[PDB]
DNA sequence: CTAGGATCACAATCCCGGTGCCGAGGCCGCTCAATTGGTCGTAGACAGCTCTAGCACCGCTTAAACGCACGTACGGATTCCGTACGTGCGTTTAAGCGGTGCTAGAGCTGTCTACGACCAATTGAGCGGCCTCGGCACCGGGATTGTGATCCTAGC
DNA sequence: GCTAGGATCACAATCCCGGTGCCGAGGCCGCTCAATTGGTCGTAGACAGCTCTAGCACCGCTTAAACGCACGTACGGAATCCGTACGTGCGTTTAAGCGGTGCTAGAGCTGTCTACGACCAATTGAGCGGCCTCGGCACCGGGATTGTGATCCTAG
């Protein structure tokens, strides 16, 4: 499913960052970086889930995981 | 008959996406990716809709910030095109 | 007895002095909480909240809008260097980014 | 099930500063998160300050110092002014 | 005025792992700082975990989860093994 | 009564379980502390200390030294990816840095 | 007193950092950066001192100030 | 007579300072700087010897780290000399 | 035939008035936690004392900083090439929306027991003070390695 | 006869060894205070049971977005040349460092007291979830405006 993050999507993300020109090799690097980030976050969120003896990951678990990784998110209950 | 010079449409797109706020990654693909990744930690895992939305918000924000820093790195080398070496440098300096 | 007068009203505040106090007592911060601490904290929170709402409302009016949305809050936070510093690591959901194009990229 | 929020008080201060301006639900969630975050930062700093000085009680002094440590520049000056005024007014009922 | 430290226990462990190796006072200060820091991190995360789940008691589960959250990769696995073994032995006196 | 047996000895640990328990009760973390928590925490601390000390002693022996100094701690910490990650934002006093010269600078 | 941080000292610091060649303008920039950093740390340390009603800044105050800025220092009592 | 080519002594100095651990700024000037800076916040301030030592130690570590990142930035632009633009970029990426 | 300009054609954009909807914002009852008045004890404020460790000064001794000078090599400007990326069009695909069905599991309530807080009596683990001697830092002087260049040769 | 690659050399810096001596690591001592033991008892959470919500699975339809390809141009990268400015080095200067002496401020500790917060009972009103509704917003079409790329024109 990582290929679902298509090149146009990455282009749009780069455009929001004010980037004008894109190399053909940027897409694979970005995909890898995103994968690593997501792995880290989901690992913390699942740990939180396991501690609460839940079987469904809640928005709170994600918010907390982001907070402890120094990426505090506003708008989802804390 | 009319062809815009390379760069004009790029700048128009920059302005448009920097002015709007909706999420730019397709929802379903992202959801599938999230579920695929979570599978390695626990099976039969369910996800609140808001959990997926929060993940998407965080990932997009992070990636935008990274592209911003990558752009700054590229300009330093008297270039206007970003390549993987720029991302690597940005990440290295950030401590990742 | 006398009519119940809230501690918020005694301090001339809108934030809930009694709830700020309860949250402090049950938040595992200390064995004991002074009487003035909740008042002070509530006043500080209120001031910050007033500031950010004033700036967000100003941004909304400049955008010919009458309701504050996350975009306006991003605009307010990132256009103020002190508030930006305070909220440097924070991500505002649905906030977008500030319009910024490097001069070297212009035609 | 009641979930306590700062929504009412945010709406009240908003009516004081902008009588004709409303607020979306999303912004209301953002504001609640903001308030909760600032609370946690200030209270935690006050707790550390108490522990460092071998004190139990968190008093107005601990809060003031925490505010000075966290709020940058002019935000500290005005926040301190507000807190002092409120405490002074309150102790005299 | 006495000042409690980890000096005796860190020295004992060193003598267990390296019987013929000593340690300087400066390195001893480093070790003390290290222990205090990691004790704070793990206990603080356990406290936050307890609060999140609306629980008032810190048990071995909170510590274990904190250890997984803090220690990267293989550090966590072995630390968890060590903690579980110790708890098991203690419960059987 | 029975001859006093330390909680550390019951768990087969060198770190002080009783001291870890006292520090937990007086550190304003929670209302109650389980009986197993100090044991677990002490065991974890001990394992980490053993690991670091082992790596530092190894570095010392490679330097033909018999006493561990901050330099050996720096070497041990920065040469292990996992330990480096754990201690990323930590400065070891009198540690110095790892010998690293960019390849492009070599003659 | 900022001029007391002489050119050779800055050069030594750069050498520890693996720097081979140094521009002549680096010295003023480094001095400014160092000044800013120091100002921040000293500000926080003095705040800690004043809260304790002391007139001497102790090593602990400095350690705490560095710690809260995410620059934890080992070796000075915590 | 004998003159080492530019670069040889630089590399020797790199090796020497990367092998040693003593503090590289002179103690007295640094102490005077610290006292001058603290004066603007509170008057008649006294300083523990260990406080000053800790400050110096920490400052030198910070500066070394910054020079490391600056060096990495320089190499990216195919240069071997660090200039203010490199420090500025490094700091920007770090968030400072 | 020139460069800069004025003029042109066009697509993308910002603007206005009309539509209509679903959220925001106010009103309902009520309940549970915020308030009032009281007793009790201990944490912190305040005064006094000690002595430690910070500040201030002075005299030598170098080590390092400052200055100046010669030069090479590295930064930077200029030019040319080719290819890789931007732009645009036609095709394909799967995302988004709506609607339905189901059930797992989150969330809440009630019981009860374990096990954690607290106390009194006990005592030995851990503390600071004292002593020592050997691991280390420093020195001299040899062996070793590396940088820079000078001279020689085999082949062009 | 000229050149590249090499052998050979000078000599500077570094690594190594044996001897010196010092002051920090490490152990022993007395003792005290905080860790252990046995016991009481209250409430926090484990466990069981129940409800109802929202997350998952599926299907059809529309259409917007992704994809693949064609074309061209402008940008990255390689190459060349200039020149200045940083590096290495020798000479002069200076002030850091070290050792020593003296003073005193204030940090740390102790004793006493009181006022302040914890805790309780009684009670009442703030603000919670549920409900309703009407106007600010998102969207649409038709328009006026703007900017981009191309063209014809001018005095020169």
């Amino acid at each position: 499913n990582i290929q679902g993050i298509t090149k146009p999507a990455i282009r749009r993300l780069a455009r929001r960052g004010g980037v004008k020109r894109i190399s053909g090799l940027i897409y694979e690097e970005t995909r890898g970086v995103l994968k690593v980030f997501l792995e880290n976050v989901i690992r913390d969120a699942v740990t939180y889930t396991e501690h609460a003896k839940r079987k469904t990951v809640t928005a709170m678990d994600v918010v907390y995981a982001l907070k402890r990784q120094g990426r505090t998110l506003y708008g989802f209950g804390g | 008959p009319h062809r815009y010079r390379p760069g004009t449409v790029a700048l128009r797109e920059i302005r448009r996406y920097q002015k709007s706020t909706e999420l730019l990654i397709r929802k379903l693909p992202f959801q599938r990716l999230v579920r695929e990744i979570a599978q390695d930690f626990k099976t039969d895992l369910r996800f609140q809709s808001s959990a997926v939305m929060a993940l998407q918000e965080a990932c997009e924000a992070y990636l935008v910030g990274l592209f911003e820093d990558t752009n700054l790195c590229a300009i330093h080398a008297k270039r206007v095109t970003i390549m993987p070496k720029d991302i690597q440098l940005a990440r290295r300096i950030r401590g990742e | 007895r006398a009519k119940a007068k809230t501690r918020s009203s005694r301090a001339g505040l809108q934030f809930p002095v009694g709830r700020v106090h309860r949250l402090l007592r049950k938040g595992n911060y200390s064995e004991r909480v002074g009487a003035g601490a909740p008042v002070y904290l509530a006043a500080v929170l209120e001031y910050l909240t007033a500031e950010i709402l004033e700036l967000a409302g100003n941004a909304a009016r400049d955008n010919k809008k009458t309701r504050i949305i996350p975009r306006h809050l991003q605009l307010a936070i990132r256009n103020d260097e002190e508030l930006n510093k305070l909220l440097g690591r924070v991500t505002i959901a649905q906030g977008g980014v500030l319009p910024n194009i490097q001069a070297v990229l212009l035609p | 099930s009641r979930k306590e929020s700062y929504s009412i008080y945010v709406y009240k201060v908003l009516k004081q500063v902008h009588p004709d301006t409303g607020i979306s639900s999303k912004a209301m969630g953002i504001m609640n998160s903001f308030v909760n975050d600032i609370f946690e930062r200030i209270a935690g700093e006050a707790s550390r300050l108490a522990h460092y000085n071998k004190r139990s009680t968190i008093t107005s002094r601990e809060i003031q110092t925490a505010v000075r440590l966290l709020l940058p520049g002019e935000l500290a000056k005005h926040a301190v002014s507000e807190g002092t005024k409120a405490v002074t007014k309150y102790t005299s009922a």
